[PDB]
C-alpha cells in the first residue's frame, strides 16, 4: 500500500498543474499528466472498478474545458492519498486527489508512474 | 503591493480580472481567463496559506515578479 | 427531462452492444457509443460536473480492456434514465445508466444525440 | 427450462459469471455467447439471449434476427 504511496510523494507532485486527465475504455484506465518542471509525469490507473470525478460547481465552466488554453486550465495537484480496500473479497487500491477545483477517487488494481 | 491580507487581495483585483473560490482554493484569472493567482492551505510540504503567483504565461512568480520554480510560496 | 428522455427511449437503446465509453478532459465530457443494427448511435454529456463510474466487483476482468476483442466486452444498455438536480444554484441533468456489469451517473449541462 | 438448468446444460469449455441479476455466458473464447436478464422497460419478463461468435443476436432455431426483435428474447 505504502510503497507506491510515498513513491508517489517522492514525485513532489503539489501544487503541480496537470495537463490531462482522460478515463477511458469503459472506465477501466485513467489517465493524469502533470508538469514536473517542463517534463510530464504520468500517473496510471488500470484495472479501476471505480471512477469517480466530482467537479465543483462554485467554478463554472463557460466553455467546454476542450476549447480552453492549458493557460486557462486551472487544475492543480493538492493531495494524493493511496489506500486499500476489499468489497466481496475483492481488494482494490483507493486513490484520492483532491486537485481543485475538482475532487478524484479511484479504486483501481495498479497504480504506475511514467 | 506585496503586504496585503487575502480579503484585499481579492477586493482589488485588476480592471477584468474576475475570480472564484471554493472549499478554501481561490482562483483568479485575468481578462484571457488565464490563471494569475491562486490562495490555497497548507499541504504535506507548504505548511502556511499561501499566495501562488503567475505571470501572463503562468510560470510561477516571486514577490518581485521574477520568475521563479519555496521562493514561489508566498505567505501573506 | 422528459423531451430529453424519450427521445433517448425512441432509439430502442435496450439490450444494444456498447462499443465505446470515453470521459475525457477532467471530466468535462463523456462519450458512450452503442450499435443500432449495423449502425452507431452516439450519446455526448457535456459541461460535466460528477461522473460515477462503478464497475461490478463479482465480474472480474481478468485483463485490460483495451486488449478485450469487441466479441469479449460485456457491456449492454439496460436502462438509460434522465432526471435535474440544481446545486448552489446550478441547474444539471443527472444521467443514471445502467450498462451490466458497470452503473453509470453523469451530472451533465448537455446531452446530445447524434447517428 | 429454469435458469440453472440452462447453465447446467453449458456447452464445451463455456464459463459464466452472474451480477444483481444478470448472467453473462461466454465461450472457450470469452466470446460473450448469452445473456440472462431481469425485465426492463420494453421486455416484461426474464428472457434470455443467444449470440453467434460474432455477437449477432439469434433466435431459439439459430437464425440472426434483429436485437429489437421479440425474437431476440426469449422467455423460461
Ligand atoms: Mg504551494
Amino acid at each position: 500500500v505504502q510503497r507506491i504511496q510515498e513513491k508517489i510523494d517522492k514525485l513532489y507532485y503539489w501544487d503541480a498543474w496537470v495537463t490531462k486527465l482522460v478515463c477511458d475504455y469503459f472506465g477501466d484506465e485513467v489517465i493524469l499528466i502533470f508538469k514536473d518542471g517542463d517534463d510530464d509525469v504520468t500517473l496510471q490507473f488500470s484495472g479501476c472498478y471505480k471512477i469517480d470525478f466530482k467537479h465543483s460547481i462554485g467554478y463554472v465552466k463557460e466553455k467546454s474545458i476542450k476549447t480552453f488554453t492549458h493557460e486557462q486550465l486551472p487544475y492543480f495537484l493538492h493531495d494524493i492519498e493511496i489506500g486499500e480496500i476489499e468489497k466481496e473479497g475483492l481488494k482494490l487500491y483507493t486513490c484520492k486527489i483532491i486537485m481543485p477545483p475538482m475532487d478524484l477517487d479511484i479504486w483501481c488494481k495498479d497504480i504506475k508512474i511514467e | 503591493f506585496q503586504g496585503m491580507t487575502k480579503k484585499e487581495i481579492l477586493e482589488k483585483l485588476p480592471e477584468g480580472w474576475k475570480y472564484t473560490e471554493n472549499n478554501g482554493f481561490v482562483h483568479v484569472r485575468d481578462a484571457n481567463d488565464t490563471i494569475r493567482m491562486r490562495i490555497a492551505p497548507p499541504d504535506k510540504v507548504t505548511k502556511y496559506d499561501h499566495v501562488h503567483l503567475y505571470d501572463e504565461n503562468k510560470n510561477p512568480l516571486d514577490l518581485n515578479g521574477n520568475i521563479v520554480d519555496p521562493d514561489a510560496h508566498i505567505p501573506y
